[PDB]
């Protein structure tokens, strides 16, 4: 990336390929969200569902999208209605510095952002590793029914 | 006087490496055959996965490696050779990573509905094959001529 | 009696040293469907060719 | 030839999908609709439905 680019590869939060993607349109937020990192459903009322950032013991549920529309301060606003990528190959945040293994399962930590790899069930890890002002971006596939609530 | 005659003659069913169903498929291009001949009935696995650039290096099926898909019938990306349908070493192959399709077999009797996928060491499906795939039986099962065809679900990696 | 027993053509011209002619087939089937179906089989073709001088 | 012969969940098995409302294949029966023997069915695979409980 960077110099001797005509183009920067990939921006956080945006579709990277057009095979089989879905987007929910029905979500509230409950705190402030940024482009990228997974989500929790805290609750649904009345059809939607509010979505918080990922915290700790969360199923995440999805990653947020990129809309040049719906949100003009380049994140997502409390009591704000936002698309989130509940299947597809998407860009994603991560706190790492070397690609991991192809096709491995991921893990989440902290607002959401990837903390590594090695997991045992969930997402999985597709062919993409870029730089991001001071970091990295991960591409992560997306599958629905992937993680299952725990029960009490 | 004479007594007059009508014939008739079915087609077959299906042919090595095509698309079974219009269910929901995803057929995924960018990919290239690092080295050798990829056959448009068999298992491909993935050599390298370009992190800038976006391309697959694909390869044919060995001892001891993951499965990722089936290559697809075309028409035109597809070169004639041996007789048959071959994909030549640098080019573009249509991998299916998801969906229903019509595989070589090497076994002899008809599989159950759902059930595990066995390759074999070559990319083929065999009943007691060593290569563990997550991909199941679909049920169709029939041969083209001398050739043996079964039906496979593909699900993605 | 070669070429009165044997049907005799013209589609060659006087330069050419090859010729070449090709035949097809086909291969598919149906089922019977419902109302809301995503679920229909497919068909397909081949060919071959030969040669002469 | 292809077609599948579903039947409905018993004691020991491994459902496979739910069948959706149609008002045309659809009988009504019980002052319900249903699906009877023979004939084509819908059932879906994938998505989101409402079912009994």
């Amino acid at each position: 990336a960077y110099e001797n680019l005509m183009l920067r590869p990939a921006c956080p939060g945006n579709l990277s390929d057009t095979s089989t993607y879905n987007i929910d349109g029905a979500c509230v937020a409950q705190g402030d969200i940024e482009f990228g990192s997974a989500v929790q459903v805290v609750g649904i009322v009345d059809g939607v569902k509010v979505v918080t950032a990922l915290s700790d013991g969360g199923t995440p549920y999805g990653i947020a999208f990129r809309s040049q529309y719906e949100h003009l301060s380049g994140k997502i606003l409390d009591g704000e209605v936002c698309n989130v990528v509940s299947h597809g190959r998407v860009w994603a945040l991560t706190s790492l510095d070397e690609a991991p293994s192809l096709f491995s399962k991921l893990q989440f930590g902290s607002g959401g952002v990837v903390t590594g790899g090695s997991g045992y069930a969930g997402w999985t890890f597709a062919g993409g590793f870029v730089k991001h002002e001071d970091g990295y971006i991960i591409e992560v596939r997306v599958k629905q029914n992937a993680f299952i609530v725990p029960p009490p | 006087a004479q007594i007059n005659a009508s014939y008739q003659r079915d087609m077959a069913i299906a042919l090595p490496g095509m698309v079974a169903d219009t269910s929901k498929y995803n057929i995924d291009g960018a990919c290239v055959v690092n080295e050798g001949d990829v056959l448009v009935g068999a298992a491909v696995q993935v050599v390298q996965a370009q992190a800038v650039d976006g391309h697959k290096l694909v390869k044919a099926l060995t001892t001891g490696t993951t499965p990722y898909g089936v290559a697809i019938r075309s028409h035109w990306q597809t070169v004639n050779a041996q007789n048959q349908m071959i994909y030549e070493d640098g080019g573009a192959i249509n991998v299916m990573t998801s969906g229903r399709v019509w595989m070589l077999s090497k076994s002899t009797e008809a599989p159950t509905f759902g059930s595990a996928v066995k390759l074999d060491v070559d990319g083929q499906e065999k009943s007691d094959g060593t290569i563990e795939t997550t991909w199941t039986y679909a049920g169709g099962w029939t041969k083209y001529k001398d050739i043996q065809l079964v039906e496979v679900q593909l699900h993605q990696l | 009696s070669a070429l009165r027993v044997f049907p005799v053509t013209t589609e060659l011209s006087p330069t050419d040293k090859t010729f070449e002619y090709m035949t097809f087939d086909k291969v598919g089937t149906a089922q019977i469907i419902a109302d809301y179906t995503d679920d229909l089989p497919l068909v397909d073709a081949l060919g071959t060719s030969e040669f002469g001088k």
